[PDB]
């Protein structure tokens, strides 16, 4: 599921800004 | 009228703008009791002002932090913006200062905690959660898209709830005052327009398109594009394509079809008709503007309260000193703020 996909990523934690 | 409510708005902050509030308070007039969030662009600190008893939120960055990271005209726009800016579902400045190490906004408190705790916890919002949200972001943009200012950071992360459950936009480290196109590479990966991540000028379109990905990983409980790194996350946004979870309603993955739409041309807030495509949009038939605005509507979730600097709805982060040094750090680079 896609939801099993998203929770065993490594980007369910709080996501940082990005910047140059 | 909105136009009529808009054009007031904007005469009470281009006086704030053309004159910023600068030096209304002191570090010593605070105790300082949790950190409320902290990374590499600064903290949030729960405060309590000694003379009022008061409870905010004190944003605290370190100056020689900000140049290295080259955020320091970003940082002025932040402060400029915030102290100029009133609006419902804003927590504008109540004070600002700096002293020889750090800079300090001092704003209205939260206790409600992120959206993003909320939001992975429980695991997804039902529509109409969903959509008293979006409501609120969807009218906090066209004020600060009325007064030629783009946001860029729209997440769950910088989306604060207050005691009745309603919500707080915050963190302005990216807004801007801008009348043309801008072309600074900022925001969060998962929330970028198509345009950002191709390097082309863009607009507060860019804003519009963040808020069809909130709206989306709301009622879904995931973002609509991504991957474990920001690379593939960008190769899915400029696909041009999205699915859906089968329990999103027809309305929803309508809206969502208009806000995530690569051509600029037809995304919905961007239009001839501007931010009344998404006003009048079937999904958001059940609601009434007006009592979002005057806050009359009934919150579907209302964050536990234990009393007042209660701070159970945040995580707990390990607190650092504030550290002020003896010599004066960066003094030209921010003595505007
Ligand atoms: N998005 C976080 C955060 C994390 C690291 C650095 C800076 C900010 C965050 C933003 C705002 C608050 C906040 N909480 C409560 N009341 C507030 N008023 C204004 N901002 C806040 C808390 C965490």
């Amino acid at each position: 599921t896609t939801y099993a996909d998203f929770i065993a990523s490594g980007r369910t934690g709080r996501r940082n800004a990005i910047h140059d | 009228s909105v136009k009529e409510f808009l054009a007031k708005a904007k005469e009470d902050f281009l006086k704030k703008w053309e004159n910023p509030a600068q030096n209304t308070a002191h570090l010593d007039q605070f105790e300082r009791i949790k950190t409320l969030g902290t990374g590499s662009f600064g903290r949030v600190m729960l405060v309590k002002h000694m003379e009022t008893g008061n409870h905010y939120a004190m944003k605290i960055l370190d100056k020689q932090k900000v140049v290295k990271l080259k955020q320091i005209e970003h940082t002025l726009n932040e402060k400029r913006i915030l102290q100029a800016v009133n609006f419902p579902f804003l927590t504008k400045l109540e004070f600002s200062f700096k002293d020889n190490s750090n800079l300090y906004m001092v704003m209205e408190y939260a206790p409600g905690g992120e959206m993003f705790s909320h939001l992975r916890r429980i695991g997804r919002f039902s529509e109409p959660h969903a959509r008293f949200y979006a409501a609120q972001i969807v009218l906090t943009f066209e004020y600060l898209h009325s007064l030629d200012l783009i946001y860029r950071d729209l997440k769950p992360e910088n989306l604060m709830i207050d005691q009745q459950g309603y919500i707080k936009v915050t963190d302005f480290g990216f807004a801007k005052r801008v009348k043309g196109r801008t072309w600074t590479l900022c925001g969060t990966p998962e929330y970028l327009a198509p345009e950002i991540i191709l390097s082309k000028g863009y607009n507060k379109a860019v804003d519009w398109w963040a808020l069809g990905v909130l709206i989306y990983e709301m009622a879904a409980g995931y973002p609509p594009f991504f991957a474990d790194q920001p690379i593939q996350i960008y190769e899915k946004i400029v696909s041009g394509k999205v699915r859906f979870p089968s329990h999103f309603s027809s309305d929803l993955k309508d809206l969502l079809r208009n806000l995530l739409q690569v051509d600029l041309t037809k995304r919905f807030g961007n239009l001839k008709n501007g931010v009344n495509d998404i006003k009048n949009h079937k999904w958001f038939a059940t609601t009434d503007w007006i009592a979002i605005y005057q806050r009359k509507v009934e919150a579907p979730f209302i964050p536990k309260f234990k009393g007042p600097g209660d701070t159970s709805n945040f995580d707990d982060y390990e607190e650092e000193e504030i550290r002020v040094s003896i010599n004066e750090k960066c003094g030209k680079e921010f003595s505007e703020f």
